[PDB]
């Protein structure tokens, strides 16, 4: 037993003359699983509670409409799981489909596309995420309106989509662009030049096929990635199991069993031990109605989440700071999963920083010159243009850099010449 | 003489048939690991005695 | 033990003690008949909700039933699905946007005079012809307003206990 | 008259839970009668406490019931509310560079309407139209140089 | 990784992306400092108070 450690105790070197700036990538995909929906059950009140006999049914319409009530509130949860799930997937307008030559710019999808040899358009971590997770008394299962093979042809459409056209089919038509001018628009962004890119396209290309890769592995071993998922399943099987179970308490009446305590009693005298077994059924079934409400509204929550990130993310780049994985987003790529959604975010993430000295400024003839996109660094002798999110030096001039004012007010210009 | 009860002494209790299923039930069992008397003297029977012979 | 259901030979090995058999939640599904020493499994008889498929009433007066989770042998047209047996409703190999949901990928719909139950249509099969040095750029905007309405707050309402049940 | 869906089946529901309280005030409980004044006229208290003791439980079950739902109803109807006012936030006060936040395609801008219990947004939208096939090129080499 | 940056570039990239040029920042550091350990005054007062 110990006390926790918050993390590492790095203190940035911070001074008011130098900054570090990145001279290398490693382009990461990660990984985020949402649960949209759960399982369509409805249970029919009279049958919990009586089942077939009519002195119980006589003696339940008593009570009022308590049973008309749970059976609407269970309707409008399944209706609302469909909702859901609808909402999440069902966003492309036609199914697009990927053309059969694979001349991406040496980017390999093979692993998330569908293959006509597996089942359906189901691809290789759909079946992992497949595989990889672990009558009644009146009770019923309802079979959700859009089965697993209309959510992974959504899914392909989608992957589809987003490979060829972009984020153009997101707004309007499908507008196809080669995936190299893509990645170099996406580049442009993040705030980096679309030249890194195209003097780096097989360096890129390597690392998100390593990316993938290592996505793949870590999904085929570890078993503990779709904790959310089996969580959901484990608890709605729970409430069953309770709910079956508290179907055999005396909650004091002479028996457990309706048919004995109709044998063996007169009417008069058994109507006492069926009201009990009544209250008992009624209070355990209404208990069951609220928490399956709070579990929807839980539900709708995630799935209203998750499809706000498929819009924000699938179709488009997001530039909110930590919306869809972590660093500057590229794009993301959607996969089923057996309740749920997962979205393989791409993100650029800078590597490799370097010390430099900066300055403000730049006096030259009395005239005070400012960047026009970049920031001033300085190797120790000479002095350079470089943008902010890599090392790119270039020679200042006055193409690159716009004058304004003079060398009085700015603290910390420095002396240097600009070449014309 | 004493020896310990190790896992010996559980019985059906209740006559009922159960496939795969984990039950829980109270009653009177001999409790795990518990001192049993090795040995024809007096023996204060309460309510129940585990009674093993060798040949 | 008094119940009703249908009873079937069982493969279930009773020790010659055991007379009754209880399945999980604590249920009689299995019983010894105390003639013949016979093991007999007990199983509920076929029960499941009924509904009913309506196109609206000043549309139409003809309706199809589905018998949810309960086989065809159970009892104008017959058609199997996924939930339950159908009743009164065709069958198409047609493809269309989806009408009245009934499960599984399947709905209904009222198409020329009577009730068709097919397997809904996605939506279109385009191809994007993507090469490697071919880009589209459009030429002309269609500025486009639409709506979308929001619920912000419901009917203030206040109900005395007291008054209420007494 | 299909566009004020989820207004329609706000007043739906409220409606529907103060006609099912309404009507719960009329199921016996297991009383001698589903009226209070004739069980105090008919019965001494002694013997009347019996049927007003099973008419207050039923009662007091089916408002906490109401209670308990329209608390739930509230809490969907605030997430609601709390994406309205974002809506109007960042899409009538500005311009939003989220994808489909506001609309489907580019945002332009968008214009707030009243209603009965709710807001309406009008979503105006440039969407691009008229595609044309090109081809294109990443570069282009000018004295071996490179031109982007 | 933890790219340090002296405070005044990064208040100028900060006032570059609301559409501000630099320059402003740079000719009126004092007084969006002043500005700041003022509203920095501000905020305390009123928490301490109300
Ligand atoms: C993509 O990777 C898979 C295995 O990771 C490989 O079999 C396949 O050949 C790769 N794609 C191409 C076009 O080489
Ligand atoms: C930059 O210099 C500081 C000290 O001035 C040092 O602590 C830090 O490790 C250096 N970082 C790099 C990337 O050289
Ligand atoms: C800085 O870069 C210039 C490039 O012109 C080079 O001549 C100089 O040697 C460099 N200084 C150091 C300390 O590397
Ligand atoms: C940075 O600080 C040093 C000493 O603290 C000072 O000499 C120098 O002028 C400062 N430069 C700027 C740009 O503030
Ligand atoms: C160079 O900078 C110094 C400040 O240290 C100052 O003399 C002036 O700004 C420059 N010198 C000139 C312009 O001769
Ligand atoms: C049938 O009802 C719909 C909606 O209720 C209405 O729009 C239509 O005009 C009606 N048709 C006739 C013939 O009344
Ligand atoms: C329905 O009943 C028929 C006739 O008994 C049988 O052949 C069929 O297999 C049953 N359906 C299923 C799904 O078992
Ligand atoms: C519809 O499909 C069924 C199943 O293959 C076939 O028997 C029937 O002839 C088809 N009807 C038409 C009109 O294609
Ligand atoms: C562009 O060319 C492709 C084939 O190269 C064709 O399928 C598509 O319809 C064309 N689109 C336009 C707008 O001309």
């Amino acid at each position: 037993a110990y006390t926790m450690s918050l993390g590492a105790e790095n203190s940035v070197a911070y001074s008011n003359n130098s900054i570090a700036i990145p001279t290398n990538f490693t382009i990461s995909v990660t990984t985020e699983i949402l649960p949209v929906s759960m399982t369509k059950t409805s249970v029919d009140c009279t049958m919990y509670i009586c089942g077939d006999s009519t002195e119980c049914s006589n003696l339940l319409l008593q009570y009022g409409s308590f049973c008309t009530q749970l059976n609407r509130a269970l309707t409008g949860i399944a209706v609302e799981q469909d909702k859901n799930t609808q909402e999440v997937f069902a966003q492309v307008k036609q199914i697009y489909k990927t053309p059969p030559i694979k001349d991406f710019g040496g980017f390999n999808f093979s692993q998330i596309l569908p293959d006509p040899s597996k089942p359906s358009k189901r691809s290789f971590i759909e079946d992992l995420l497949f595989n990889k997770v672990t009558k009644f008394n009146g009770l019923t299962v309802l079979p959700p309106l859009l089965t697993d093979e209309m959510i992974a042809q959504y899914t392909s459409a989608l992957l589809a989509g987003t490979i060829t056209s972009g984020w153009t089919f997101g707004a309007g038509a499908a507008l196809q662009i080669p995936f190299a001018m893509q990645m170099a628009y996406r580049f442009n962004g993040i705030g980096v030049t679309q030249n890194v890119l195209y003097e780096n396209q097989k360096l890129i290309a390597n690392q998100f096929n390593s990316a993938i890769g290592k996505i793949q592995d870590s999904l085929s071993s570890t078993a503990s990635a779709l904790g959310k998922l089996q969580d959901v399943v484990n608890q709605n099987a729970q409430a069953l199991n309770t709910l079956v179970k508290q179907l055999s308490s005396n909650f004091g009446a002479i028996s457990s069993v309706l048919n004995d305590i109709l044998s063996r009693l007169d009417p008069p005298e058994a109507e006492v031990q069926i009201d009990r077994l009544i209250t008992g059924r009624l209070q355990s079934l209404q208990t069951y109605v609220t928490q399956q409400l709070i579990r929807a509204a839980e539900i709708r929550a995630s799935a209203n989440l998750a499809a706000t990130k498929m819009s924000e993310c699938v179709l488009g780049q997001s530039k909110r700071v930590d919306f869809c994985g972590k660093g500057y987003h590229l794009m993301s790529f959607p996969q089923s999963a057996p309740h749920g959604v997962v979205f393989l975010h791409v993100t650029y993430v800078p590597a490799q920083e370097k010390n430099f000295t900066t300055a403000p400024a730049i006096c030259h003839d009395g005239k005070a010159h400012f960047p026009r996109e970049g920031v001033f660094v300085s190797n120790g002798t000479h002095w350079f243009v470089t943008q902010r999110n890599f090392y790119e030096p270039q020679i200042i001039t006055t193409d690159n850099t716009f004058v304004s004012g003079n060398c009085d007010v700015v603290i910390g210009i420095v002396n240097n010449t600009v070449y014309d | 003489a004493y020896t310990n009860s190790f896992t010996r002494g559980v019985y059906y209790p209740d006559k009922v048939f159960r496939s795969s299923v984990l039950h829980s039930t109270q009653d009177l069992f001999l409790p795990f690991f518990s001192n049993v008397t090795w040995f024809n003297p007096v023996l204060p029977f309460n309510d129940g005695v585990y009674f093993a012979s060798t040949e | 033990l008094t119940g009703t259901g249908v009873l079937t030979e069982s493969n279930k090995k009773f020790l010659p003690f055991q007379q009754f058999g209880r399945d999980i939640a604590d249920t009689t599904d299995a019983v010894r008949d105390p003639q013949t020493l016979e093991i007999l499994d007990i199983t509920p008889c076929s029960f499941g909700g009924v509904s009913v498929i309506t196109p609206g009433t000043n549309t139409s007066n003809q309706v199809a039933v589905l018998y949810q989770d309960v086989n065809c042998t159970e009892v104008s047209n017959v058609f199997q699905t996924r939930a339950g047996c159908l009743i009164g409703a065709e069958h198409v190999n047609n493809s269309y946007e989806c009408d009245i949901p009934i499960g599984a990928g399947i709905c209904a719909s009222y198409q020329t005079q009577s009730i068709i139950a097919y397997t809904m249509s996605l939506g279109a099969e385009n191809s994007v012809a993507y090469s490697n040095n071919s880009i589209a750029i459009p030429t002309n905007f269609t500025i486009s307003v639409t709506t979308e309405i929001l619920p912000v707050s419901m009917t203030k309402t206040s109900v005395d206990c007291t008054m209420y049940i007494c």
